[PDB]
């Protein structure tokens, strides 16, 4: 059967990693650029303990990658959007009866000037 | 005044239907389409005993017959 | 008979398509996910309750991990909408330039390795741990 | 169906070949975590840091180029925002799948409940309706007979 597919808030997987790629890639490019010069500011223990701050902040970030695509190996058979699209099916389908009382409640507001009352 | 009454019932007769609607859609349950399937149910959900939820049918039944 | 008005017996209503009184989820084939993530097997006894974190994702590795990455710990950030953003020749020739399009991030000027050398070559001994 | 289930296993093969680089990419950084925490400052240490980063970024370099292949499903496969963010809180993604899934079978079940309690208000109603009124017997039975309809998508379960 046929379902209403929506494209709307999703991503893919492509995307992500390159999209991952990129932004540990670039933030390691702003760390060299930022840490070429050694100052009294910043000596090379800073230099150090930000590099490591860095580096486990990779960790988390690929991680979290990582068990984003174990869960891409859950679903089998690849049918994430036939689940959203029956949801967002299920969420028409239990608005529709609420939008049939609403239509039946803007018939019974149509019939407030449509009435002849007693005469005077 | 006659005419007025029956314009009176006619407008609460169809507001009976809306009524009657708002009753069936907000206060229904949840049933097992198979005896497998798991049943639940949520607090935001008003779970009613099923006997007395088609009393409640028959008597909104009852009520529009006998407004017409 | 008398007729009664917009009683048509030749108009004609079917079902809803699906149909919600099937249960959906054996009509479009999702049973595999409802009985692999299921509270409860199917034959009337208790499933394992699964944990609330990813502990059996992240057991296979070897590493220092003995806590959970989460938000509160202030050892993660906020990637999502970073993870979010997006931008003669036949089909094989695009897709070499569609391979290659991004690869300008990862040679020098942008990543010099001899100035990466440089600045890590300024590591001294030792971190201070509490 | 063929290719669709020819390209899940090219689904299912890609992405344990990704659970093996990350993991790969993991390891690199356990090692460079320990270097970095155990430095003895020796140049030779400082020469195996610089092939722990080559290591890393051509690694890097692999995937994102085979998120560029064309030979992939990387695309074809979707990913959603209440997933990564769920992720990113530190809970756990099946979760997410169970509640969705969860989801669906409570919007089935309260759409139903309402199919059967309109199903309820219709015979009764009809009943009462035939019961008041002997001269609507056959209207009201033309009425539910088209309303229930022959049977093609709920004789199966």
């Amino acid at each position: 059967p046929a379902l209403p597919h929506v494209e709307i808030n999703q991503v893919s997987l492509a995307l992500v990693i390159r999209n991952l790629t990129v932004f540990t890639m670039k933030e390691l490019a702003q760390y060299m650029k930022t840490n070429v010069h050694t100052q009294a500011n910043e000596p090379n223990s800073a230099k150090k303990i930000r590099f490591l701050q860095l580096i486990i902040f990779l960790r988390t970030q690929f991680l979290k990658l990582y068990v984003l695509v174990k869960w891409t190996r859950t679903i089998k058979q690849n049918n994430f959007h036939v689940l959203i699209d029956l949801l967002n099916w299920f969420r028409t389908t239990n608005m529709n009866v609420n939008n049939c009382i609403w239509a039946l409640k803007s018939s019974l507001n149509s019939m407030t000037n449509a009435k002849l009352p007693n005469v005077d | 005044d006659r005419l007025t009454q029956l314009q009176i019932c006619l407008d609460q007769m169809t507001e009976q239907f809306c009524a009657t609607l708002n009753y069936i859609d907000k206060n229904h349950g949840f049933e097992r389409l198979t005896v497998n399937e798991p049943q639940m149910s949520d607090k935001h959900a008003t779970v009613v005993p099923p006997e007395e939820f088609s009393n409640t049918i028959d008597e909104l039944s009852t009520d529009i017959i006998l407004k017409t | 008979p008398s007729y009664y008005y917009y009683v048509d017996p030749e108009t004609t209503y079917t079902y809803q398509q699906p149909n919600p009184l099937q249960d959906l989820i054996s009509v479009y084939g999702l049973d595999d996910i409802s009985r692999q993530v299921a509270r409860t097997n199917l034959d009337g006894t208790k499933a394992v309750k699964l944990r609330k974190s990813y502990k059996n994702q992240i057991a296979d590795l070897s590493g220092k991990f003995s806590t959970i990455p989460t938000r509160e710990n202030g050892k993660g950030g906020q990637i999502a909408h970073i993870l979010f953003q997006n931008n003669n020749m036949s089909e094989q020739q695009w897709r070499e330039q569609l391979r290659n399009r991004d690869i300008a991030l990862f040679q020098p000027p942008n990543f010099d390795w001899d100035l990466c050398s440089s600045v890590l070559s300024q590591f001294e001994r030792s971190y201070p741990s509490e | 169906m063929n290719g669709n289930s020819t390209n899940n296993e090219q689904l299912q093969q890609e992405l344990a070949t990704t659970q093996d680089q990350v993991a790969s990419i993991i390891e690199s950084f356990v090692e460079l975590g320990v270097s970095i925490y155990d430095f003895p400052g020796t140049p030779e240490a400082t020469k195996g840091m610089i092939t722990n980063l080559q290591r890393n970024v051509d690694r890097l370099y692999k995937l994102n180029v085979r998120s560029n292949d064309p030979q992939s499903s990387l695309s074809k496969v979707d990913i959603p925002l209440e997933v990564v963010q769920y992720i990113e809180d530190g809970r756990n993604p099946d979760i997410y799948t169970r509640e969705f899934v969860e989801a669906i079978r409570r919007s089935n079940q309260y759409q139903r409940g309402k199919m059967h309690g309109l199903k309820q208000l219709r015979d009764s109603l009809a009943d009462k309706i035939v019961d008041e009124f002997p001269e609507l017997k056959e209207p009201v039975e033309d009425i539910i007979k088209r309303t229930s309809p022959i049977d093609n998508v709920s004789n199966t379960h």
